Protein backbone atom coordinates (compact mmCIF):
# COMPACT_ATOMS: atom_id res chain seq x y z
CA UNK A 1 0.00 0.00 0.00
CA UNK A 2 3.19 2.25 -0.40
CA UNK A 3 3.30 5.68 -2.98
CA UNK A 4 5.61 7.87 -4.35
CA UNK A 5 7.58 10.60 -2.97
CA UNK A 6 4.92 12.78 -5.63
CA UNK A 7 2.79 13.57 -2.14
CA UNK A 8 5.57 14.25 0.49
CA UNK A 9 2.88 17.12 1.01
CA UNK A 10 0.76 14.61 2.28
CA UNK A 11 2.65 14.12 4.85
CA UNK A 12 2.13 17.78 6.22
CA UNK A 13 -1.88 18.33 5.04
CA UNK A 14 -4.23 18.62 8.12
CA UNK A 15 -5.55 15.06 8.01
CA UNK A 16 -4.30 13.26 11.05
CA UNK A 17 -1.58 10.75 10.54
CA UNK A 18 0.82 8.53 12.46
CA UNK A 19 3.90 6.56 11.77
CA UNK A 20 4.07 3.64 13.84
CA UNK A 21 7.73 2.34 14.05
CA UNK A 22 8.11 -1.24 15.60
CA UNK A 23 12.19 -1.69 14.88
CA UNK A 24 13.19 -0.95 18.60
CA UNK A 25 9.77 -2.78 20.28
CA UNK A 26 11.87 -6.48 20.66
CA UNK A 27 15.44 -5.66 21.90
CA UNK A 28 17.89 -8.62 22.83
CA UNK A 29 21.57 -8.60 23.54
CA UNK A 30 23.04 -11.96 22.31
CA UNK A 31 25.43 -13.92 24.32
CA UNK A 32 27.64 -17.09 24.73
CA UNK A 33 25.94 -19.76 27.72
CA UNK A 34 28.52 -21.39 30.28
CA UNK A 35 27.96 -24.64 28.21
CA UNK A 36 29.24 -22.42 24.94
CA UNK A 37 25.37 -22.18 23.85
CA UNK A 38 24.33 -19.02 21.96
CA UNK A 39 21.32 -17.47 24.42
CA UNK A 40 19.09 -14.25 24.31
CA UNK A 41 18.23 -11.57 26.86
CA UNK A 42 15.67 -8.93 26.29
CA UNK A 43 15.96 -5.74 26.99
CA UNK A 44 13.46 -2.67 27.53
CA UNK A 45 12.29 -1.84 24.09
CA UNK A 46 10.02 0.98 22.55
CA UNK A 47 7.11 1.58 19.67
CA UNK A 48 7.97 4.67 18.18
CA UNK A 49 4.62 6.66 17.58
CA UNK A 50 4.65 10.13 15.43
CA UNK A 51 2.29 12.45 14.25
CA UNK A 52 4.59 13.92 11.26
CA UNK A 53 2.67 17.41 11.69
CA UNK A 54 2.79 18.43 15.08
CA UNK A 55 5.91 16.30 15.97
CA UNK A 56 3.74 14.81 18.78
CA UNK A 57 5.82 11.09 19.75
CA UNK A 58 3.71 9.09 21.91
CA UNK A 59 6.79 6.84 23.05
CA UNK A 60 5.00 3.53 24.50
CA UNK A 61 7.64 1.75 27.03
CA UNK A 62 7.94 -1.91 26.35
CA UNK A 63 8.67 -3.29 29.97
CA UNK A 64 11.05 -7.10 29.17
CA UNK A 65 8.64 -8.89 31.45
CA UNK A 66 6.08 -8.60 28.64
CA UNK A 67 7.49 -11.21 27.13
CA UNK A 68 8.16 -13.70 29.81
CA UNK A 69 6.93 -17.33 29.05
CA UNK A 70 6.15 -16.07 25.97
CA UNK A 71 7.03 -17.73 22.62
CA UNK A 72 8.13 -16.51 19.39
CA UNK A 73 8.53 -13.39 20.48
CA UNK A 74 9.94 -11.57 17.33
CA UNK A 75 6.29 -12.19 16.33
CA UNK A 76 4.40 -11.54 19.22
CA UNK A 77 6.04 -8.27 19.09
CA UNK A 78 4.13 -6.79 15.99
CA UNK A 79 0.71 -7.93 17.73
CA UNK A 80 2.23 -6.49 20.59
CA UNK A 81 3.04 -2.97 18.78
CA UNK A 82 -0.47 -3.64 17.10
CA UNK A 83 -2.29 -3.52 20.22
CA UNK A 84 -0.73 -0.57 21.77
CA UNK A 85 -0.94 1.19 18.94
CA UNK A 86 -5.14 0.33 19.25
CA UNK A 87 -5.20 1.24 22.68
CA UNK A 88 -3.65 4.66 21.58
CA UNK A 89 -6.01 5.15 19.42
CA UNK A 90 -8.97 4.26 21.85
CA UNK A 91 -7.68 6.33 24.50
CA UNK A 92 -7.88 9.31 22.10
CA UNK A 93 -10.63 11.98 21.88
CA UNK A 94 -12.81 10.90 18.99
CA UNK A 95 -11.39 14.39 16.63
CA UNK A 96 -7.94 13.38 17.38
CA UNK A 97 -7.84 10.03 16.35
CA UNK A 98 -6.15 9.50 13.08
CA UNK A 99 -7.53 9.15 9.62
CA UNK A 100 -4.69 7.15 8.61
CA UNK A 101 -1.94 5.36 9.99
CA UNK A 102 1.47 4.59 7.95
CA UNK A 103 3.38 1.54 9.28
CA UNK A 104 7.27 1.31 8.23
CA UNK A 105 7.44 -2.42 8.14
CA UNK A 106 5.04 -4.30 5.71
CA UNK A 107 4.98 -7.19 8.78
CA UNK A 108 2.76 -4.38 10.74
CA UNK A 109 -0.32 -4.33 8.05
CA UNK A 110 -1.68 -7.58 9.17
CA UNK A 111 -1.40 -7.25 12.91
CA UNK A 112 -2.49 -3.74 13.19
CA UNK A 113 -5.39 -3.90 10.38
CA UNK A 114 -7.15 -6.82 12.88
CA UNK A 115 -6.70 -4.83 16.00
CA UNK A 116 -8.03 -2.09 14.07
CA UNK A 117 -10.79 -3.85 12.97
CA UNK A 118 -13.07 -1.46 15.10
CA UNK A 119 -12.06 1.49 13.40
CA UNK A 120 -12.72 0.86 9.30
CA UNK A 121 -12.34 3.95 8.41
CA UNK A 122 -8.71 4.48 9.63
CA UNK A 123 -6.98 3.67 6.97
CA UNK A 124 -3.87 1.65 7.49
CA UNK A 125 -0.75 1.75 4.43
CA UNK A 126 3.03 1.31 5.01
CA UNK A 127 5.78 2.52 3.51
CA UNK A 128 8.50 1.33 0.49
CA UNK A 129 10.50 4.42 1.12
CA UNK A 130 13.62 4.31 3.67
CA UNK A 131 12.82 6.24 6.83
CA UNK A 132 15.67 6.04 10.03
CA UNK A 133 13.36 5.87 12.82
CA UNK A 134 14.97 3.14 14.38
CA UNK A 135 17.93 5.65 15.33
CA UNK A 136 15.25 7.01 17.83
CA UNK A 137 17.23 5.03 20.49
CA UNK A 138 20.04 7.57 19.55
CA UNK A 139 18.22 10.09 21.01
CA UNK A 140 20.49 9.71 24.83
CA UNK A 141 16.89 11.09 26.50
CA UNK A 142 14.89 8.76 24.72
CA UNK A 143 17.37 5.95 25.34
CA UNK A 144 17.45 6.72 28.86
CA UNK A 145 13.74 6.37 29.90
CA UNK A 146 13.58 3.37 28.17
CA UNK A 147 16.22 1.84 29.75
CA UNK A 148 14.97 2.96 33.35
CA UNK A 149 11.85 1.94 33.18
CA UNK A 150 10.63 -0.61 35.44
CA UNK A 151 7.05 -1.51 34.22
CA UNK A 152 5.18 -0.37 30.86
CA UNK A 153 4.94 3.27 30.72
CA UNK A 154 4.10 5.72 27.90
CA UNK A 155 6.38 8.73 27.98
CA UNK A 156 4.90 11.92 25.32
CA UNK A 157 7.40 14.11 23.66
CA UNK A 158 7.17 16.45 21.01
CA UNK A 159 9.99 15.79 18.62
CA UNK A 160 10.36 18.60 16.84
CA UNK A 161 11.24 20.62 20.20
CA UNK A 162 10.34 24.30 19.45
CA UNK A 163 11.21 24.33 15.93
CA UNK A 164 7.67 24.89 14.61
CA UNK A 165 7.91 28.19 16.68
CA UNK A 166 10.30 29.23 13.35
CA UNK A 167 9.69 26.91 10.46
CA UNK A 168 7.34 24.05 8.69
CA UNK A 169 6.47 20.82 9.37
CA UNK A 170 7.80 19.97 6.21
CA UNK A 171 10.96 21.25 7.06
CA UNK A 172 10.91 20.30 10.61
CA UNK A 173 10.16 16.35 9.58
CA UNK A 174 12.81 16.69 6.73
CA UNK A 175 15.63 18.21 9.60
CA UNK A 176 14.44 15.06 11.59
CA UNK A 177 14.77 12.72 9.06
CA UNK A 178 18.63 13.95 8.20
CA UNK A 179 19.57 14.28 11.84
CA UNK A 180 18.17 10.28 12.31
CA UNK A 181 19.67 9.37 8.87
CA UNK A 182 23.34 10.06 10.08
CA UNK A 183 22.77 9.15 13.96
CA UNK A 184 21.49 5.52 12.20
CA UNK A 185 24.71 5.84 10.00
CA UNK A 186 27.38 6.59 12.20
CA UNK A 187 26.52 7.73 15.40
CA UNK A 188 29.49 8.83 17.33
CA UNK A 189 30.06 11.13 14.48
CA UNK A 190 26.40 12.63 14.58
CA UNK A 191 26.61 13.06 18.24
CA UNK A 192 30.12 14.91 17.97
CA UNK A 193 28.25 17.07 15.70
CA UNK A 194 25.25 18.37 17.72
CA UNK A 195 26.99 18.91 21.19
CA UNK A 196 31.08 19.68 19.54
CA UNK A 197 30.03 23.52 21.01
CA UNK A 198 29.44 23.61 24.55
CA UNK A 199 27.66 27.24 24.51
CA UNK A 200 25.00 25.38 22.64
CA UNK A 201 22.81 23.41 25.34
CA UNK A 202 19.67 21.33 25.43
CA UNK A 203 16.90 22.67 27.29
CA UNK A 204 15.31 20.38 29.79
CA UNK A 205 12.43 20.09 28.10
CA UNK A 206 14.29 19.41 24.57
CA UNK A 207 15.87 16.63 23.03
CA UNK A 208 18.03 18.71 20.77
CA UNK A 209 20.03 21.80 20.97
CA UNK A 210 18.99 25.24 20.95
CA UNK A 211 20.70 25.96 17.50
CA UNK A 212 20.28 29.76 15.70
CA UNK A 213 18.71 29.44 12.62
CA UNK A 214 22.48 30.15 11.02
CA UNK A 215 23.73 27.25 13.15
CA UNK A 216 21.16 25.02 12.35
CA UNK A 217 22.17 25.42 8.60
CA UNK A 218 25.67 24.25 9.33
CA UNK A 219 24.54 21.14 11.21
CA UNK A 220 22.53 20.00 8.54
CA UNK A 221 25.33 20.94 5.90
CA UNK A 222 27.51 18.57 8.43
CA UNK A 223 25.01 15.85 8.78
CA UNK A 224 24.57 15.61 4.62
CA UNK A 225 28.89 15.66 4.83
CA UNK A 226 28.94 12.97 7.35
CA UNK A 227 26.29 10.84 5.29
CA UNK A 228 27.65 11.20 2.13
CA UNK A 229 31.14 10.01 3.87
CA UNK A 230 29.91 7.05 5.47
CA UNK A 231 28.90 6.41 1.81
CA UNK A 232 32.00 7.17 0.32
CA UNK A 233 34.05 4.88 3.11
CA UNK A 234 31.33 2.04 2.89
CA UNK A 235 31.29 1.56 -0.93
CA UNK A 236 35.07 3.10 -1.45
CA UNK A 237 34.41 5.99 -3.80
CA UNK B 1 -32.97 -43.56 -14.02
CA UNK B 2 -34.42 -40.37 -15.04
CA UNK B 3 -34.60 -38.39 -18.38
CA UNK B 4 -34.16 -34.81 -19.61
CA UNK B 5 -35.75 -34.66 -23.09
CA UNK B 6 -35.19 -31.49 -25.27
CA UNK B 7 -37.54 -30.26 -27.70
CA UNK B 8 -35.30 -29.67 -30.39
CA UNK B 9 -31.61 -27.88 -30.87
CA UNK B 10 -31.96 -25.35 -33.10
CA UNK B 11 -28.69 -23.93 -32.36
CA UNK B 12 -25.19 -25.39 -32.55
CA UNK B 13 -23.75 -25.96 -28.52
CA UNK B 14 -21.52 -28.11 -26.73
CA UNK B 15 -23.89 -29.63 -24.22
CA UNK B 16 -22.54 -31.44 -20.61
CA UNK B 17 -23.94 -33.14 -18.54
CA UNK B 18 -21.88 -33.52 -15.11
CA UNK B 19 -18.31 -34.12 -16.06
CA UNK B 20 -19.54 -35.54 -19.66
CA UNK B 21 -19.83 -33.30 -22.95
CA UNK B 22 -20.92 -33.65 -26.77
CA UNK B 23 -21.18 -31.84 -29.36
CA UNK B 24 -24.87 -31.04 -30.90
CA UNK B 25 -25.00 -29.29 -34.36
CA UNK B 26 -27.39 -26.82 -35.87
CA UNK B 27 -30.66 -28.43 -36.26
CA UNK B 28 -29.41 -32.29 -35.45
CA UNK B 29 -32.40 -34.26 -34.35
CA UNK B 30 -31.23 -34.33 -30.86
CA UNK B 31 -34.10 -35.12 -27.90
CA UNK B 32 -32.22 -35.01 -25.23
CA UNK B 33 -30.46 -37.07 -22.11
CA UNK B 34 -31.53 -40.68 -20.85
CA UNK B 35 -30.73 -43.17 -17.90
CA UNK B 36 -29.13 -40.13 -15.66
CA UNK B 37 -28.65 -41.62 -11.95
CA UNK B 38 -31.15 -41.25 -9.66
CA UNK B 39 -29.97 -40.31 -6.00
CA UNK B 40 -27.39 -37.29 -7.32
CA UNK B 41 -27.98 -33.93 -8.08
CA UNK B 42 -26.55 -32.82 -11.51
CA UNK B 43 -25.77 -29.97 -13.76
CA UNK B 44 -26.78 -29.86 -17.91
CA UNK B 45 -24.77 -27.23 -19.14
CA UNK B 46 -24.50 -25.11 -22.39
CA UNK B 47 -21.62 -23.67 -24.71
CA UNK B 48 -23.37 -21.88 -27.87
CA UNK B 49 -20.78 -23.05 -30.93
CA UNK B 50 -21.08 -19.43 -32.10
CA UNK B 51 -20.40 -17.53 -28.58
CA UNK B 52 -18.12 -19.30 -26.36
CA UNK B 53 -19.18 -15.95 -24.40
CA UNK B 54 -21.76 -17.45 -21.19
CA UNK B 55 -21.46 -20.82 -20.25
CA UNK B 56 -24.06 -21.44 -18.70
CA UNK B 57 -26.33 -24.42 -17.05
CA UNK B 58 -28.97 -25.80 -14.37
CA UNK B 59 -28.39 -27.42 -10.78
CA UNK B 60 -31.73 -30.20 -10.71
CA UNK B 61 -32.74 -33.62 -9.02
CA UNK B 62 -34.42 -35.75 -11.04
CA UNK B 63 -36.36 -36.73 -8.52
CA UNK B 64 -38.06 -33.18 -7.39
CA UNK B 65 -39.40 -33.39 -10.84
CA UNK B 66 -40.16 -33.95 -14.54
CA UNK B 67 -37.34 -31.35 -16.29
CA UNK B 68 -37.00 -30.94 -20.22
CA UNK B 69 -34.98 -28.24 -21.74
CA UNK B 70 -36.27 -25.95 -24.92
CA UNK B 71 -34.66 -23.67 -26.94
CA UNK B 72 -36.17 -19.89 -26.61
CA UNK B 73 -34.94 -17.58 -29.45
CA UNK B 74 -36.13 -14.48 -27.81
CA UNK B 75 -33.78 -14.88 -24.81
CA UNK B 76 -31.08 -17.29 -27.13
CA UNK B 77 -30.30 -19.42 -24.58
CA UNK B 78 -31.84 -23.53 -23.72
CA UNK B 79 -34.09 -23.23 -20.93
CA UNK B 80 -35.21 -25.69 -18.30
CA UNK B 81 -38.65 -25.87 -17.65
CA UNK B 82 -40.30 -28.40 -15.50
CA UNK B 83 -43.79 -30.52 -17.17
CA UNK B 84 -46.17 -31.10 -14.73
CA UNK B 85 -48.53 -32.96 -16.43
CA UNK B 86 -46.99 -36.41 -15.58
CA UNK B 87 -49.04 -38.30 -17.87
CA UNK B 88 -47.78 -36.18 -20.85
CA UNK B 89 -44.13 -36.59 -19.84
CA UNK B 90 -43.88 -39.94 -19.69
CA UNK B 91 -45.55 -40.09 -23.19
CA UNK B 92 -43.60 -37.49 -24.65
CA UNK B 93 -40.36 -39.90 -23.42
CA UNK B 94 -41.21 -43.08 -24.38
CA UNK B 95 -41.73 -41.85 -28.05
CA UNK B 96 -38.24 -40.06 -28.03
CA UNK B 97 -36.26 -43.42 -26.55
CA UNK B 98 -38.88 -45.35 -28.94
CA UNK B 99 -36.99 -43.22 -32.28
CA UNK B 100 -33.96 -43.57 -30.51
CA UNK B 101 -33.20 -39.51 -30.21
CA UNK B 102 -31.35 -39.32 -26.61
CA UNK B 103 -27.99 -40.16 -25.83
CA UNK B 104 -27.14 -42.25 -22.78
CA UNK B 105 -25.62 -40.74 -20.11
CA UNK B 106 -22.55 -42.42 -20.33
CA UNK B 107 -21.86 -43.95 -16.56
CA UNK B 108 -18.97 -46.44 -16.65
CA UNK B 109 -20.00 -48.63 -13.34
CA UNK B 110 -16.97 -49.00 -11.76
CA UNK B 111 -16.64 -45.24 -11.96
CA UNK B 112 -17.79 -43.49 -8.39
CA UNK B 113 -16.26 -39.76 -9.50
CA UNK B 114 -19.80 -37.96 -9.99
CA UNK B 115 -20.74 -39.09 -6.37
CA UNK B 116 -16.99 -38.31 -5.13
CA UNK B 117 -17.56 -35.14 -6.43
CA UNK B 118 -21.32 -34.11 -5.21
CA UNK B 119 -21.54 -36.21 -2.11
CA UNK B 120 -22.52 -33.30 0.30
CA UNK B 121 -24.39 -31.36 -1.76
CA UNK B 122 -27.57 -31.01 -1.91
CA UNK B 123 -30.86 -29.63 -4.21
CA UNK B 124 -31.94 -28.01 -1.06
CA UNK B 125 -29.01 -25.81 -0.30
CA UNK B 126 -27.96 -25.02 -3.91
CA UNK B 127 -31.63 -23.40 -4.06
CA UNK B 128 -30.68 -21.32 -0.60
CA UNK B 129 -27.41 -20.29 -2.92
CA UNK B 130 -28.96 -19.53 -5.97
CA UNK B 131 -32.00 -17.97 -4.96
CA UNK B 132 -35.23 -18.53 -7.73
CA UNK B 133 -38.09 -20.31 -5.58
CA UNK B 134 -40.26 -20.29 -8.36
CA UNK B 135 -38.56 -23.18 -10.18
CA UNK B 136 -37.02 -26.47 -8.63
CA UNK B 137 -33.66 -26.21 -10.41
CA UNK B 138 -30.73 -23.79 -10.83
CA UNK B 139 -29.70 -21.63 -12.91
CA UNK B 140 -25.84 -20.51 -13.08
CA UNK B 141 -23.34 -19.29 -15.40
CA UNK B 142 -20.10 -17.48 -16.21
CA UNK B 143 -20.56 -13.86 -15.03
CA UNK B 144 -22.80 -14.33 -11.83
CA UNK B 145 -21.16 -12.51 -9.07
CA UNK B 146 -21.34 -13.44 -5.55
CA UNK B 147 -22.73 -11.61 -2.65
CA UNK B 148 -18.97 -10.56 -0.83
CA UNK B 149 -18.25 -9.71 -4.41
CA UNK B 150 -21.42 -7.11 -4.56
CA UNK B 151 -19.87 -5.99 -1.39
CA UNK B 152 -16.66 -5.20 -2.83
CA UNK B 153 -25.06 -5.00 -9.01
CA UNK B 154 -28.08 -6.89 -8.80
CA UNK B 155 -28.87 -8.92 -5.72
CA UNK B 156 -31.40 -11.07 -8.28
CA UNK B 157 -28.56 -13.33 -10.17
CA UNK B 158 -26.24 -13.47 -7.27
CA UNK B 159 -24.61 -16.72 -5.90
CA UNK B 160 -25.60 -16.05 -2.41
CA UNK B 161 -22.73 -17.95 -0.61
CA UNK B 162 -21.46 -17.93 2.92
CA UNK B 163 -19.05 -14.82 3.32
CA UNK B 164 -15.61 -15.72 4.82
CA UNK B 165 -13.24 -12.58 5.13
CA UNK B 166 -10.53 -13.92 7.75
CA UNK B 167 -10.06 -9.76 8.56
CA UNK B 168 -13.54 -9.34 10.23
CA UNK B 169 -14.96 -9.05 13.40
CA UNK B 170 -16.93 -12.30 12.54
CA UNK B 171 -13.74 -14.01 12.63
CA UNK B 172 -11.75 -12.11 14.98
CA UNK B 173 -12.52 -12.08 18.72
CA UNK B 174 -11.76 -9.14 20.63
CA UNK B 175 -9.16 -9.55 22.96
CA UNK B 176 -7.91 -12.91 20.30
CA UNK B 177 -6.65 -10.78 17.64
CA UNK B 178 -3.52 -12.34 17.10
CA UNK B 179 -4.92 -15.66 18.35
CA UNK B 180 -7.85 -16.00 15.85
CA UNK B 181 -5.85 -15.11 13.11
CA UNK B 182 -3.16 -17.36 13.33
CA UNK B 183 -5.26 -19.95 14.37
CA UNK B 184 -8.87 -19.77 12.66
CA UNK B 185 -10.65 -22.86 14.83
CA UNK B 186 -12.83 -20.50 16.52
CA UNK B 187 -13.70 -19.03 13.39
CA UNK B 188 -14.16 -22.86 11.62
CA UNK B 189 -15.59 -24.37 14.56
CA UNK B 190 -18.08 -22.47 17.10
CA UNK B 191 -18.63 -19.14 14.02
CA UNK B 192 -19.25 -20.94 11.05
CA UNK B 193 -19.62 -25.00 11.79
CA UNK B 194 -21.66 -24.48 15.18
CA UNK B 195 -23.02 -21.01 13.95
CA UNK B 196 -23.81 -21.06 10.14
CA UNK B 197 -23.48 -24.18 8.67
CA UNK B 198 -24.66 -26.75 11.56
CA UNK B 199 -22.59 -29.48 10.68
CA UNK B 200 -19.56 -30.14 8.83
CA UNK B 201 -21.51 -32.19 5.83
CA UNK B 202 -23.21 -28.66 4.77
CA UNK B 203 -19.64 -26.94 4.76
CA UNK B 204 -18.86 -29.62 2.29
CA UNK B 205 -21.36 -29.36 0.10
CA UNK B 206 -21.03 -25.51 0.11
CA UNK B 207 -17.39 -26.11 -0.92
CA UNK B 208 -17.83 -28.75 -3.27
CA UNK B 209 -20.98 -26.50 -4.85
CA UNK B 210 -18.57 -23.79 -5.58
CA UNK B 211 -15.34 -26.01 -7.02
CA UNK B 212 -18.16 -27.29 -9.12
CA UNK B 213 -19.49 -23.80 -10.39
CA UNK B 214 -15.80 -22.85 -11.08
CA UNK B 215 -14.93 -25.89 -12.71
CA UNK B 216 -17.79 -26.13 -15.11
CA UNK B 217 -18.72 -22.45 -15.82
CA UNK B 218 -15.38 -20.91 -15.11
CA UNK B 219 -17.26 -19.26 -12.31
CA UNK B 220 -14.56 -16.52 -10.46
CA UNK B 221 -16.27 -16.01 -7.22
CA UNK B 222 -16.96 -19.72 -6.84
CA UNK B 223 -13.73 -20.16 -7.15
CA UNK B 224 -12.50 -17.72 -4.21
CA UNK B 225 -14.96 -19.29 -2.67
CA UNK B 226 -13.75 -22.73 -2.64
CA UNK B 227 -10.22 -21.65 -1.91
CA UNK B 228 -11.83 -19.65 1.41
CA UNK B 229 -13.26 -22.39 2.91
CA UNK B 230 -10.38 -24.96 1.99
CA UNK B 231 -8.12 -22.29 3.65
CA UNK B 232 -10.14 -22.27 6.86
CA UNK B 233 -10.04 -25.77 7.61
CA UNK B 234 -6.34 -26.12 6.79
CA UNK B 235 -5.47 -22.84 8.68
CA UNK B 236 -7.10 -23.71 11.75
CA UNK B 237 -5.20 -26.52 14.13
CA UNK B 238 -7.98 -28.06 15.91
CA UNK B 239 -10.05 -29.73 13.35
CA UNK B 240 -12.22 -32.94 14.08
CA UNK B 241 -10.30 -35.96 12.63
CA UNK B 242 -13.56 -37.40 10.48
CA UNK B 243 -13.04 -33.55 8.74
CA UNK B 244 -9.66 -33.69 7.68
CA UNK B 245 -9.71 -37.19 6.28
CA UNK B 246 -12.95 -36.43 4.22
CA UNK B 247 -11.37 -32.85 2.94
CA UNK B 248 -8.49 -34.78 1.67
CA UNK B 249 -11.05 -37.22 0.04
CA UNK B 250 -13.00 -34.18 -1.45
CA UNK B 251 -10.35 -32.46 -2.80
CA UNK B 252 -8.45 -35.62 -4.21
CA UNK B 253 -11.02 -36.02 -6.67
CA UNK B 254 -11.26 -32.45 -7.56
CA UNK B 255 -7.80 -32.09 -8.46
CA UNK B 256 -8.08 -35.18 -10.62
CA UNK B 257 -10.96 -34.46 -12.03
CA UNK B 258 -9.97 -30.74 -13.27
CA UNK B 259 -8.80 -30.39 -17.15
CA UNK B 260 -5.48 -29.95 -16.81
CA UNK B 261 -5.63 -27.01 -19.47
CA UNK B 262 -7.65 -24.96 -16.79
CA UNK B 263 -5.19 -25.54 -14.28
CA UNK B 264 -3.49 -22.46 -14.19
CA UNK B 265 -6.60 -20.32 -13.92
CA UNK B 266 -8.21 -22.51 -10.86
CA UNK B 267 -5.80 -22.96 -9.10
CA UNK B 268 -4.62 -20.09 -6.32
CA UNK B 269 -0.72 -21.15 -6.11
CA UNK B 270 -0.94 -19.04 -2.52
CA UNK B 271 -3.49 -20.94 -1.08
CA UNK B 272 -2.50 -24.40 -2.60
CA UNK B 273 1.00 -23.93 -1.12
CA UNK B 274 0.04 -22.54 2.00
CA UNK B 275 -2.34 -25.41 2.52
CA UNK B 276 0.31 -28.28 1.49
CA UNK B 277 2.96 -27.02 3.30
CA UNK B 278 2.52 -24.45 5.79
CA UNK B 279 -0.69 -24.88 7.62
CA UNK B 280 -1.29 -26.76 10.60
CA UNK B 281 -3.11 -29.35 8.45
CA UNK B 282 0.17 -29.62 6.17
CA UNK B 283 0.31 -33.11 7.01
CA UNK B 284 -3.04 -34.21 7.01
CA UNK B 285 -3.72 -34.24 3.70
CA UNK B 286 -1.25 -36.98 1.67
CA UNK B 287 -3.64 -38.05 -0.89
CA UNK B 288 -4.65 -34.02 -1.98
CA UNK B 289 -1.04 -33.75 -1.67
CA UNK B 290 0.19 -36.68 -3.54
CA UNK B 291 -1.32 -35.87 -6.42
CA UNK B 292 -1.19 -32.37 -6.44
CA UNK B 293 2.87 -33.00 -6.56
CA UNK B 294 1.79 -35.87 -8.79
CA UNK B 295 0.10 -33.44 -11.71
CA UNK B 296 0.49 -29.83 -11.02
CA UNK B 297 4.35 -29.67 -9.77
CA UNK B 298 4.96 -26.24 -11.36
CA UNK B 299 2.27 -24.57 -9.26
CA UNK B 300 4.61 -25.40 -6.03
O1 LIG C 1 6.53 7.95 0.26
C1 LIG C 1 6.59 7.52 1.39
O2 LIG C 1 6.76 6.38 1.71
C2 LIG C 1 6.43 8.61 2.48
C3 LIG C 1 4.98 8.82 2.64
C4 LIG C 1 4.27 8.03 3.51
C5 LIG C 1 2.90 8.24 3.73
C6 LIG C 1 2.28 9.27 3.06
CL1 LIG C 1 0.63 9.63 3.45
C7 LIG C 1 2.93 10.07 2.15
C8 LIG C 1 4.28 9.85 1.95
C9 LIG C 1 7.28 9.87 2.26
C10 LIG C 1 7.86 9.74 3.68
C11 LIG C 1 7.29 8.32 3.74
Amino acid sequence: GAMNSSNYAELFNNDIKLFVDDTNVYRVTVHKTFEGNVATKAINGCIFTLNPKTGHLFLKIIHTSVWAGQKRLSQLAKWKTAEEVSALVRSLPKEEQPKQIIVTRKAMLDPLEVHMLDFPNIAIRPTELRLPFSAAMSIDKLSDVVMKATEPQMVLFNIYDDWLDRISSYTAFSRLTLLLRALKTNEESAKMILLSDPTITIKSYHLWPSFTDEQWITIESQMRDLILTEYGRKYNV
Amino acid sequence: MNTVPFTSAPIEVTIGIDQYSFNVKENQPFHGIKDIPIGHVHVIHFQHADNSSMRYGYWFDCRMGNFYIQYDPKDGLYKMMEERDGAKFENIVHNFKERQMMVSYPKIDEDDTWYNLTEFVQMDKIRKIVRKDENQFSYVDSSMTTVQENELSDPAHSLNYTVINFKSREAIRPGHEMEDFLDKSYYLNTVMLQGIFKNSSNYFGELQFAFLNAMFFGNYGSSLQWHAMIELICSSATVPKHMLDKLDEILYYQIKTLPEQYSDILLNERVWNICLYSSFQKNSLHNTEKIMENKYPELL
